[PDB]
């Protein structure tokens, strides 16, 4: 067979240890899931420094804790805009998830609070910038470089899925690079705790699984499709399915006729054909052996999963950091004032925040 | 080439969720 006695026993033991870890992790998550933290700081505890990124109902700002001088990334959500965009449940669920999870590649929520106008999530500042920036700067990642990042996502999804969380917005734009060159996943605005199937049309066009586009229901295997898209984009410099308009992207996805750059290794192509598999009964991560089909694939043969988790692997790219509060790895964004109304807005809608 | 088509697609910048 493929493994001699020693290798087979070692892999078996490793897989049983993952089960043991996930059992404890789930117990810890559920305690916090049922009893979330609330109101652990206030706005005048921080100086506002610079905008790090923006969206339609809020923005993320670099801030500095006045008492200790520590820097954080503070997401500011305009309650009225959140209501207008029908994002109430998404924003409450994002904060509920963030305060309950714990994993080395998930950004940590350090404080949260609200005032008359806004919601605030104060997260760790991840100063290396977005994977998106580095990928577009360098063109494409060599396969070992891509594999280093991919392994972190594999572990992170293995953890999230054990909690019945489906992530649903994987893409380089949502992955930050920390000072040691490891990945941080940040944005849980479309994640859902789901035991079985769900139906919502959500995510980003290039990363949607065929079964999200189509009316049929879908399960956590959409995240393994999205991993395939991410690995492809990291290694090629462009995603497997693109077009001028999303509707044309969806047509290509549902066909699923993927083609590969000639520099892709055969191992990489085999992995991607098994992740970018339209047939759910054949997609890696969705078969009887679960995540083990991915982790044991030849393309990951050099990956030491425990060493990745322990952050003991030397990263392929270490961002330049000229000191605390340095934003040289981020784009510039227009700076607007942060106004706090004299009158409370949408109080009842956001009681749980 | 595929890369040239990617540039021409206009979807090389940050992509919003739907
Ligand atoms: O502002 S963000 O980059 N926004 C997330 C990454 N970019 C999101 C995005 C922006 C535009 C289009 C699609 C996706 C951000 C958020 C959360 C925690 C952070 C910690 N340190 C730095 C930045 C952080
Ligand atoms: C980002 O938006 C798409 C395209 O215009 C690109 O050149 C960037 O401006
Ligand atoms: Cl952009």
């Amino acid at each position: 067979g493929h493994m001699g006695n020693a290798a087979a026993a070692k892999k078996g033991s490793e897989q049983e240890s993952v089960k043991e870890f996930l059992a404890k992790a789930k117990e810890e998550f559920l305690k916090k899931w049922e009893s979330p933290s609330q109101n652990t700081a206030q706005l005048d505890h921080f100086d506002r420094i610079k905008t790090l990124g923006t969206g339609s109902f809020g923005r993320v700002m670099l801030v500095k804790h006045k008492e200790t001088g520590n820097h954080y990334a503070m997401k500011i959500l305009d309650k009225q805009k959140v209501v207008k965009l029908k994002q109430i449940e998404h924003t409450l669920n994002e904060k509920r998830i963030l305060q309950a999870v714990n994993f080395p590649f998930l950004v940590k929520l350090e404080f949260s609070f609200k005032d008359n106008s806004n919601l605030y999530m104060v997260m760790e500042y991840v100063p290396g910038g977005e994977m998106f920036s580095h990928l577009r700067r360098i063109g494409r990642f060599s396969e070992p470089h891509a594999r280093f990042y991919a392994a972190q996502i594999v572990l992170t999804f293995e953890y999230l899925h054990s909690l019945d969380l489906i992530y649903r917005d994987l893409k380089p734009e949502n992955l930050l690079i920390d000072q040691q060159g490891y990945i941080q996943v940040t944005d849980f605005g479309f994640a859902k705790r789901v035991k079985g199937r769900t139906w919502t049309l959500c995510g980003t066009p290039e990363y949607l699984a065929p079964e999200i586009i189509l009316s049929k229901g879908y399960n956590k295997a959409v995240d393994w499709w999205a991993l395939g898209v991410l690995i492809y984009e990291m290694a090629a410099g462009y995603p497997p399915f693109f077009a001028d308009q999303p509707i044309q992207i969806y047509e290509k996805i549902v066909s699923g006729k993927v083609r590969f750059p000639s520099h892709f290794s055969s191992d990489l192509k085999d992995l991607l054909r098994n992740l970018l598999q339209v047939d759910l009964t054949k997609r890696f991560g969705n078969l009887k052996n679960g995540v083990n089909d991915i982790k044991n694939h030849k393309w990951f043969a050099t990956t030491d999963w425990i060493a990745i988790y322990q952050r003991k692997v030397e990263a392929p790219f270490i961002p330049k950091f000229k000191g605390p509060g340095d934003t040289s790895n981020f784009d510039d964004y227009e700076e607007e004032e942060i106004r706090v109304s004299i009158n409370e807005k949408c109080g009842k809608e956001f009681t749980e925040f | 080439t595929t890369y040239a088509d990617f540039i021409a697609s206009g979807r090389t910048s940050r992509r919003d969720a739907i």
